[PDB]
RNA sequence: CCCUCGA
DNA sequence: TATAATGGGAGCTGTCACGGATGC
DNA sequence: GCATCCGTGAGTCGAGGG
């Protein structure tokens, strides 16, 4: 079991670009909490770290500038999305997170088949790579848009699904 | 432009058998013993089954459900076994420099034993695409050099030469013949099938192999 | 196999 | 996709060497406060705040773009490790 | 007509020829336009769409 | 609104009381209403009769028992977390054989749980359900030997834990072997022990050639029964002294002792019927006049030799046949554990008879009730058939009470259960539902009782049939076992009938499950209804005949996961069971007799009956169920209303006017929508939230204790150190949050202070203390706060104090405080919806009303379902439901379509034409003609072959409407959907899986004691588990540093994780990770195994990972 | 130093006694009223180390 | 007692410091050194000896006074004036307030 | 796999099979310390035979040995990997008796110890790579040039 | 750990 | 610290594949 | 050289409850 991790229900994210995924605001606030504290100290949102953490503790104490600070925190960074069971390596993929309202994780359509993910209620786990090395590995090697073909066959794995096919064929 | 027809033809949803159950007859059914019932469901789902037809179909439905359930666990056990044998195998060097290789045949003996006939395209691809030639191959006025990573066009050209009768089998570097210790070299492995290019040294090829073999384990009927 | 059976036998020796 | 990822994979003999180069360079940029950057002021990666465009805080973005400019030298046994550390501390105080 | 296999081959050939960056852009384009056109297409399922052939 | 029902099949009998399998079983078990002299030898009476008398005072005997009133009512037991139970008293008498002295007294044996009126139990304040078990019926079976063709295995099976299974086989060397407790020995020896002679065996078994000769052994007949008995005792007990009385006792206990070996009453019946004999008792033999007397063995061996030779009238047995599988109901299981506890009490009684004064002994001194109490408690708390009741909606509890499991004590063990046990047998017809069963590992092991099915006294499931004499269908109905059913030709329930006579010359029937076409002269019986083939949940799926069995299973199951909604409605397309499901679940309230309603309140309904008596019914209001769903009864009558017997007084949860209301009826358009219903996702209209459709009440319970410690007492107080008034605002004087206050994550529900552990202040603490000049307080803040992601309005507070009337708590605790928090949940993105046909999906997008596709008259749809779900899933019932729902939308009516009897296509078409007239002639009278977009759509459908060319726009629109399709305009554009779209009313439920419960995230949190790895679970604020396969994933990506982060910095590297957090809050890069702690644990646990594990360098010189702290 | 290998082998009784900081002579765990480790027991602080840091 | 194997997966470790607690103590020591640097070396050292931030224990006024070669009244006055300058600087910058819980 | 429409590359199956053929049985010990019937790795016996042929001695006669995937996993050199796979008791008893050393060659071993795996970015091939900007590189060049 | 329920 | 007292008592079952020793 | 008993295996994550 592991820190800097979360989970939630998944929801279709048609507007997302392939390298993106929708992350609920509260989830991102918790997963990135130390970075958010440090950024709040870099700006005028808090005098120090402990004040900022006590400020985030209660939900009614949370104001609007902390969300912009969190947006600045996650810029360029990626998270790992994983669906159980993990049958091959594409059961974990890397996505730039987009902060969204609501409590559901938003998943890009073209990766669903890889995860064997549909939207009858599946849930997914989120992980935060911490080091520059971990984030570099995730962005170069584990990014969704960098893994387009199956390592088993070599045929396209991210490709048009039934909904996409239905329109283009039509 | 019928919806069922459009979806089935495009590949968005559905296969001829589900379409047949919707529009045609439901078909034959199995007894619990695997034995087949003599009288089939003449009804479709459009028309509606009788309670006897429905009850007869319940046998096969339950049998398939129990099949899937009992299958997932054995598939997972197999996958973990494979991960345990293959995990130390990594691409550790560019070339072990072996002269050994395997010969992928392009023809297989007919079940009639009449002659040899061309293998199915997909199987030739699965045995050739992204591999490295261990010897020079000259076919249809084309030179496929030793050490060449065979692209898909290379495979299709080799198939054309086979159909023209110019080559019956392809020599190729393979993990079976690799003399690299604790792993495999770049030439013997060939492509990184995900990137359609030569494999990067350091790729954990054994785990990829185990997962590639394991993942479609729950589809095996 | 069974320790108390064995001890009871050894006791039944005397 | 990461911008110019194909050219980057072309640069190296193994994708993992690209990863290592990028991560090490990003750590260098973090440690010396981006004062060692080979990017001209117009080539600086930017981020859109509420106020306006500021420097991109992500050192890996910086590292990859620097790598693409051809202005970085990578390889094995280029220079003793402590010598590199001390010279970078000399040219760019921490 | 574009279907599963032809679109798959389009993705593979685009990978080979233009790189994974452009192939990702193409994937997103195909996604967008496919969803858009599927919406307005008129695709639905009614009980009369399961057409029993008289031949049966 | 008007309800039109379809179907030509008139059901002769209604559904039996659906909870009877529980209620009547437990009533039979307790016999609390029966005066003791009239009680039967079944039940707990049977356990008493088996345990007593207790001999070697010398004798303690059982007279009778009684059950007293419960100390507390059901609601009060749920409140104080007690058990709803009744005290058990037993009148016993102690008798000294020599003295003749008789001392008789009634001793208290503890309590027994009482079953509630709906068939559940209250154990420690929690509602629980005892699920029936299915098992191989006791008796004598004969099966084919898998290794030896032509040879057969005889098996004598008693009740579970009532004695061993015995096997009889014909060995390859010819001798007939018996196997008990895994011991193979020649059966001839036991036959000699039973008193048989070679003459009797030769005349009885000689008719079978070459077989009886394997039974002839001269050395066995050369010794009297005593010598053969001691020989058998030496064979069965190596090393044990072969004393005469010891051998007699052992073999008698193995075979003839009814207190030990017991075939079922069903076992005895099946043995008698199979072997064609009569059993005096339920054992295999008897002890009579000092010798053993045979009952079972010889007929069994005769049948075995007969089946082996091939002589007719002898056949092998189907062990999955429902004539050979029976059901152990709640009463039988409770009685089994009662017998166990009673036997322990008897051991205690004899132990107390050895020790103590012999002259002065009373029953009260001999009986220690405790072991019996403990056995019953273990059964009702930690048994596998004792399950936490499902109260999500009333149908949940009803189905839970009608479940059948093959697992449990004495049952099958999973992964040893193959396909045969999970298969649906031909005998499942009418008894066990073929569709309702779990997906996954439990498939075929958990099943459901059929709607008309009944469990008999021997425990077999029986199904009803109608007598048919000379082609005339009577109203006489007979409930049959599968064994009885296989004797008749039984026609189908849809068989055409003019009056009571069969009107078809070719009739569909079954003979031993085999379908056959048969004359009316050949028909012996006929089905009661199609409903008898399926469970209750499966009977709630309209158009079931149009649904593939898998999605039928899914809808059937998901109906129990339906959340009661504040505005919940009964479906517009019903199957006709929806009223009985409410009535038999005891969800709603009904009139006991005719009368006039005196008073009507949100709290009580007072009714004056024809007797003149005034009865006051209180209404359960906003009660929290086991799953947190709200249970409240709303009054459905008004003051002065004249009510008859059985009329509805008040609606229970998930009930609309006595009809089952598991969800909402929404207007549905089947079409893709810009990828937001991609892969079973669902799109909904914001209007659904505006009128509070799919909005539910959920209550959560929070609990805290104040206890006495060694460092001083914990106490609940409003005085909490270092806290402002803003944080204590909603706390009352005692430290408990006030009723009605809104609580958010972090708010204090109950203030509590605890004395600090003995603290040596670190020098930083001392210096800071001297700087700010403030004494560190004695206590610290332990208050109970709202967990992350929870909150709402406080509706209840319960406080239980020690030293107060009626309150005594666990040792050491001073007081207990409970806070109840209710929340109103709107449907939101991530919540789960489903229909009754297996179509399930998560709400991915909520559109503003102006974005929804809408009808030409401006009416927007509610939910947009993607059609791609339909073809592969093959569940067309939802389609027909949508068509008929469109019809009922415009006609303002609802429909009852019984399964396999429901509305056909032409009748739906007639209703759709009637609806089209309302939908269109209204427009044509309002002064509006056809719209241009409608014309364009009509051209497209004319190209599609949906409408006939040349007809007027109205005729083509009606043609489309009869196909269920209408013209739909995109709300964003105003341009129509190029084709016509199926739109209609559909019944959709909001399932219990809501994202609000499931969303969780953690940066850092608690760690486990030994592993020093993050805890698991959302409530403990745990981390996600990165398992073996996720490690494989990261390995396959070749992402070494991400993996090493998972293995050290984020889990169990203490130094690493502390350094990482500090580096990140400082703004630095995370440091190199250290050694994971659980590997040090591995090293130490291997050392305790006497195994030295050394971490070495490349020079093979040891490296110390414990940093010297483990070396002397 | 860096760990390059991991070895496993049998443990001599002398090696076992070399590991040990003391012999446990009593089957006692903690005192019933003081809740502190009993002397020469399975939880003795004399053998396995202090319960509190630097105390 | 009851068994951990009927359970222990729900049992957290209250003994070892959480990463947040350890980071708080680290920032506390660092901020105390930051505020002690604003004093002279002698008065800061007297405060560290009297509160035990050097060898772990608190010396009396006699031991610190004989360490610096001075009277116990003098070393107590040094402690007082150092505490006073600390109180002034803390009222000014309000840096050490948050650590008081 | 073909029967179910699963396109899977041969080389993965070849990796696995290669691991199934990993071992050999001695038919004659020759001049070695090996025993008849002793099972060992093909690599080890080939190295031993090249050492004996380079020494002028008689090589070891051996026979190929096909063992199933589980037996090939349990017979690997790393006792950490085998003990973590299954039959932990057997593996551990034989390894402790033999006094076996795990060289930490594969992935499982380094995962247990929580080390950086010998694959991908952890590969010794790519992990020692250095990065330097031209300014710092020329400054270091001048530092080397002065001495 | 067991049961049940999700994927 | 004294009548004499002297060999226990729960059992419990519908899997399968492999290695290994054990027994004709 | 061939049967028979004994030990060891038999998917993951998640939730909830006792
Ligand atoms: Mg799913
Ligand atoms: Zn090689």
């Amino acid at each position: 079991r592991v820190d800097y991790s979360g989970r939630s229900v998944i929801v279709v994210g048609p507007q997302l670009k392939l390298h993106q995924c929708g992350l609920p605001k509260r989830m991102a606030l918790e997963l990135f909490k130390p970075f958010l504290l440090k950024k709040m100290e870099e700006k005028g949102i808090a005098p120090n770290v402990k004040a900022a953490r006590r400020m985030l503790e209660r939900q009614r104490d949370i104001k609007d500038e902390v969300w912009d600070a969190l947006e600045e925190v996650i810029h360029g960074k990626v998270v790992l999305l994983n669906r159980a069971p993990t049958l091959h390596r594409l059961g974990i993929q890397a996505f730039q997170p987009v902060l969204v309202e609501g409590q559901s994780i938003q998943l890009h359509p073209l990766v669903c088949e890889a995860f064997n993910a549909d939207f009858d209620g599946d849930q997914m786990a989120v992980h935060v790579p911490l080091s520059s090395f971990a984030q570099a590995e995730a962005r170069i090697q584990m990014l969704s848009a960098h893994n387009l073909l199956s390592p088993a066959s070599g045929e396209p794995l991210a490709k048009p699904s039934r909904d996409i096919i239905l329109g283009l064929y039509y | 432009f019928n919806p069922l027809y459009v979806m089935a033809q495009s590949g968005a949803r559905g296969n001829p058998q589900q379409i047949r159950q919707l529009c045609g007859l439901r078909g034959l059914m199995q007894k619990p013993s695997g034995e087949t019932f003599e009288v089939p469901v003449r009804s479709s789902f459009r028309e509606g089954l009788t309670v006897l037809e429905y009850f007869i179909s319940s046998h096969g439905a339950r049998k398939g459900g129990a099949d899937t359930a009992l299958r997932t666990a054995d598939s997972g056990y197999l996958t973990r076994k494979l991960v345990d044998v293959t995990h130390e195998i990594v691409v550790r060097e560019a070339d072990c420099g072996t002269t050994n290789y395997i010969s992928v045949p392009l023809f297989q003996p007919d079940e009639v034993t009449r002659s040899l006939r061309l293998r199915k395209r997909a199987d030739i691809e699965a045995g050739l695409y992204g591999r490295v030639l261990a010897r020079e191959v000259e076919v249809l006025g084309v030179r496929l050099e030793e050490g060449r990573y065979l692209s898909m066009d290379d495979v299709h050209l080799l198939i054309k030469a086979a159909e023209a009768g110019e080559i019956q089998e392809v020599p190729v570097r393979s993990p079976l013949t690799c003399q690299t210790r604790y792993g495999v070299c770049q030439k013997c492995y060939g492509y990184d099938l995900s990137m359609a290019r030569p494999v990067s040294i350091g790729e954990a090829v054994g785990i990829v192999a185990a997962q590639s073999i394991g993942e479609p384990g729950t589809q095996l009927t | 196999s069974d320790p108390v059976r064995q001890y009871l036998h050894e006791i039944g020796q005397v | 996709a990461e911008p110019g990822i194909d050219k980057l994979f072309g640069m190296v003999d193994s994708k993992y060497r690209l990863t290592v180069v990028v991560a090490k360079r990003a750590q260098q940029l973090l440690r010396h406060g981006f004062k060692n950057t080979v990017l001209e002021p117009e080539e600086r990666p930017k981020m859109q705040t509420l106020e306006g465009l500021f420097d991109d805080p992500n050192a890996v973005t910086w590292a990859m773009k620097e790598l693409l400019t051809g202005r970085l030298v990578f390889g094995e046994n280029l220079v003793p490790e402590d010598r590199l550390q001390k010279e970078m501390e000399r040219l760019y105080p921490v | 007509p574009q279907e599963k296999n032809s679109l798959k081959d389009l993705v593979y050939q685009a990978f080979l020829r233009l790189g994974m960056e452009k192939t990702a852009r193409l994937l997103d384009a195909l996604k967008y336009y496919g969803f858009t056109f599927s919406t307005t297409s008129g695709i639905t399922i009614g009980i009369d769409d399961a057409v029993i052939p008289e031949e049966k | 609104m008007e309800i039109k029902r379809f179907g030509r099949i008139r059901e002769v009998i209604p559904l039996p009381p659906l909870t009877e399998i529980q209620v009547e079983s437990y009533r039979r078990a307790l016999q609390a209403d029966v005066p003791p002299e009239k009680r039967e030898n079944v039940g707990i009476q049977a356990a008493f009769r088996e345990t007593f008398p207790i001999e070697e005072g010398l004798v303690l005997d059982f007279l009778e028992y009684r059950l007293g009133e419960p100390p507390f009512p059901q609601d009060e037991c749920r409140e104080k977390d007690l058990t709803y139970q009744a005290p058990l008293y037993a009148r016993l008498q102690l008798i000294h054989k020599d003295t003749g002295l008789i001392k008789e007294d009634e001793v208290f044996l503890g309590h027994i749980p009482l079953m509630t009126e709906d068939g559940s139990f209250i154990i420690n304040g929690a509602d629980r359900v005892i699920v029936s078990q299915i098992h191989r019926s006791p008796g004598v079976y004969f099966t084919p030997d898998p290794a030896r063709p032509g040879r057969y295995i005889a098996s004598i099976i008693p009740l579970p834990k009532r004695g061993p299974w015995i096997d009889l086989e014909v060995e390859p060397n010819g001798v007939v072997s018996m196997k008990v407790n895994k011991r193979k020995f020649p059966l001839v020896l036991l036959l000699r022990v039973l008193g048989y002679d070679q003459e009797t065996l030769a005349r009885e078994l000689g008719a079978y050639g070459e077989l009886v000769q394997g039974l002839m052994d001269e050395s066995v007949f050369a010794m009297r029964p005593e010598e053969a008995l001691i020989r058998l005792f030496t064979l069965l007990r190596p090393g044990d002294p072969p004393k005469r009385d010891k051998a007699v006792a052992y073999v008698y206990g193995l075979i003839a002792d009814p207190r030990r070996y017991d075939l079922g009453e069903a076992g005895r019946y099946k043995a008698e019927e199979k072997l064609g004999i009569r059993l005096s008792g339920r054992t295999l033999a008897r002890f009579e006049d000092g010798e053993f007397k045979d009952e079972v063995f010889l007929p069994t061996l005769r049948y075995l030799f007969a089946l082996t030779a091939g002589v007719p009238g002898h056949e092998v047995d189907d062990i999955d046949h429902l004539g050979n599988r029976r059901i152990r109901t709640v009463g039988e299981l409770m009685t089994d554990q009662f017998r166990v506890g009673l036997a322990r009490l008897a051991r205690g009684v004899r132990e107390r008879m050895l020790m103590g004064s012999e002259d002065s002994l009373t029953p009260a001194k001999l009986v220690n009730s405790r072991p019996l109490e403990a056995a019953i408690r273990e059964f009702f708390s930690r048994s596998q058939l004792s399950q936490f009741k499902d109260e999500t909606n009333p149908l949940s509890s009803l189905r839970h009470k009608r479940r059948i499991s093959a697992l449990g004590p004495g049952g099958l063990t999973r992964e040893r259960a193959g396909f045969d046990v999970r298969d649906v047998h031909r005998t499942h017809y009418g008894r066990i539902c073929p569709v309702e069963t779990p997906e996954g590992a439990n498939i075929g092991l958990i099943t459901s009782l059929a709607a008309y099915a009944r469990v008999d006294e021997l425990g077999f499931i029986r199904t009803p049939y109608r007598r048919v004499v000379g082609g005339v269908v009577t109203d006489e109905v007979v409930y049959m076992t599968a064994t009885e059913e296989d004797r008749y030709t039984i026609a189908q329930a849809n068989t055409p009938l003019e009056g009571n006579r069969i009107a078809a010359e070719r009739v569909v029937a079954r003979r031993k499950g085999e379908p056959v076409i048969v004359s009316p002269e050949e028909v012996e019986f006929m089905d009661v209804s199609p409903k008898q083939v399926f469970s209750v949940n499966t009977n709630l799926i309209p158009f079931l005949e149009h649904d593939d069995a898998n999605r039928a299973l899914m809808g059937s199951n998901m109906q129990t996961q339906a959340v009661p909604l504040i505005r919940a409605q009964a479906p517009v397309v019903m199957t006709g069971l929806e009223e009985r499901v409410v009535r038999d679940s005891l969800a709603a309230l009904y009139a006991e007799e005719d009368g006039e309603v005196a008073k009507v309140d949100g709290n009580r309904i007072v009714v004056r009956y024809e007797d003149g008596r005034l009865v006051e019914y209180p209404l359960r209001r906003f009660y929290r169920s086991n799953q947190g769903t709200a249970l409240d009864q709303r009054p459905r009558v008004v003051v002065g209303q004249r009510v008859r017997k059985g009329d509805l007084l008040a609606d229970g949860p998930a009930s609309e006017n006595g009809f089952l209301a598991l969800g909402q009826n929404v207007l549905v358009a089947i079409m893709p929508f810009d990828g937001y219903n991609f892969e079973d996702a669902i799109v909904i209209s914001e209007e659904l939230l505006k009128r509070d459709f799919y909005t539910s009440i959920h209550i959560e319970r929070y609990e805290i204790e104040a206890r006495d410690t060694k460092l001083g007492p914990e106490r609940i107080t409003r005085d909490i150190p270092h806290l402002s008034e803003a944080a204590l605002r909603d706390l009352d004087e005692e430290g408990v949050v006030r009723i009605g206050a809104e609580v958010k994550p972090g708010d204090i529900l109950v203030g509590r202070t605890s004395f600090k552990g003995e603290s040596e202040p670190t020098p930083e603490e001392r210096l800071l203390r001297s700087i700010f000049g403030e004494k560190a307080r004695d206590v610290k803040d332990t208050s109970l706060r709202v967990p992350p992601g929870e909150g709402g309005i406080v509706v209840r507070t319960v406080r239980l104090r020690r030293g107060d009337p009626g309150v005594e708590l666990k040792p050491g605790v001073r007081e207990v405080v409970r806070v109840y928090v209710a929340q109103k949940r709107k449907l939101q993105v991530g919540d789960k919806l489903a229909n009754r046909h297996g179509n399930k999906g998560v709400v991915a997008k909520i559109l503003p009303v102006e974005d929804m596709p809408h009808l030409p008259d401006g009416t927007p749809v509610d939910v947009i379902l993607n059609p791609l779900g339909v073809p592969s899933r093959m569940n067309l019932g939802q389609i027909l439901e949508t068509h008929l729902g469109l019809a009922g939308y415009f006609l303002g009516q609802r429909y009852i379509s019984p399964i396999f009897d429901g509305a056909k296509e032409p009748e739906i078409k007639e209703l759709l034409a009637q609806a089209f007239e309302v939908y269109f002639g209204k427009r044509k009278g309002e002064g509006f003609g056809v719209d241009k977009r409608e014309v364009e759509v009509l051209r497209r459908a004319e190209k599609l072959g949906l409408v006939t060319p040349g007809k007027t726009p109205e005729e083509q629109l009606k043609e489309l409407f009869l196909q269920g399709k209408v013209v739909l305009y995109d709300g964003r554009t105003g341009e129509p959907i190029e084709g016509p779209i199926v739109v209609g009313q559909m019944f959709i439920m909001k399932l219990y899986h809501m994202v609000e419960d499931k969303m969780h995230a953690r940066s850092t949190g608690p760690y486990s004691l030994i592993t020093q790895q993050p805890l698991g679970g959302k409530a403990q604020f745990g981390g996600q588990r990165f398992g073996e396969m996720e490690v494989w994933a990261l390995e396959a990506y070749g992402a070494a540093h991400t993996l090493q982060e998972m293995l050290t910095l984020k889990s169990d590297d203490i130094e690493g994780r502390n350094a990482a957090y500090e580096a990140i809050i400082k703004g630095e890069d995370v440091p190199e990770p250290s050694v994971p702690e659980s590997f040090r644990v591995l090293v130490k646990e291997l050392q305790a195994l006497a195994l030295d594990v050394q971490t070495l360098d490349e020079k093979d010189n040891p490296v110390d990972i414990f940093e010297g702290l483990a070396s002397k | 130093k860096e760990v390059r290998k991991v070895r496993i082998a049998l443990a001599s009784p002398e090696k076992i006694r070399s590991w040990s900081y003391g012999e446990v002579e009593k089957p006692e765990t903690i005192n019933y009223r003081t809740l502190k480790p009993e002397r020469d027991g399975l939880f003795d602080e004399r053998i396995f180390g202090p319960i509190k840091d630097y105390e | 007692p009851v068994s951990l194997e009927t359970y222990g997966d729900f049992i957290p470790d209250e003994h070892l410091p959480s990463p947040v607690d350890a980071a708080t103590q680290s920032l506390l020591s660092e901020e105390l050194e930051k505020a002690l640097s604003k004093l002279s070396e002698r008065e800061a050292m007297v405060l560290k000896l009297r509160k035990g931030l050097i060898d772990g224990r608190e010396h009396t006024l006699e031991e610190v006074g004989a360490f610096f070669g001075v009277t116990r009244e003098r070393i107590r006055q040094i402690e007082n004036k150092a505490l006073r300058k600390l109180k002034y600087h803390e009222s000014r910058t309000r840096k050490l307030r948050d650590f008081l819980d | 796999y073909r029967a179910q429409g699963v396109k899977l590359h041969d080389k993965h199956i070849e990796i696995v099979v290669r691991q199934m053929m990993k071992y050999v049985e001695v038919t004659d010990p020759g001049d070695s310390r090996l025993l008849e019937g002793q099972v060992l790795e093909k690599w080890d016996v080939e190295a031993l035979n090249e050492r004996l042929i380079a020494e002028g001695k008689t090589p070891v006669a051996w026979k190929p040995l096909l063992m199933g995937v589980t037996k090939s996993a349990l017979s690997t050199k790393s006792w950490l990997s085998a003990a973590s796979f299954q039959n932990t008791t057997h593996v551990l008893t034989e390894a402790a008796i033999a006094g076996k050393k795990d060289e930490l060659i594969g992935l499982k071993e380094n995962v247990i110890l929580g080390r950086l795996i010998p694959a991908g970015t952890g590969s010794d091939f790519v992990r020692f790579t250095q990065v330097v900007d031209q300014k710092t590189l020329k400054a270091i060049e001048e530092a080397r040039k002065e001495a």
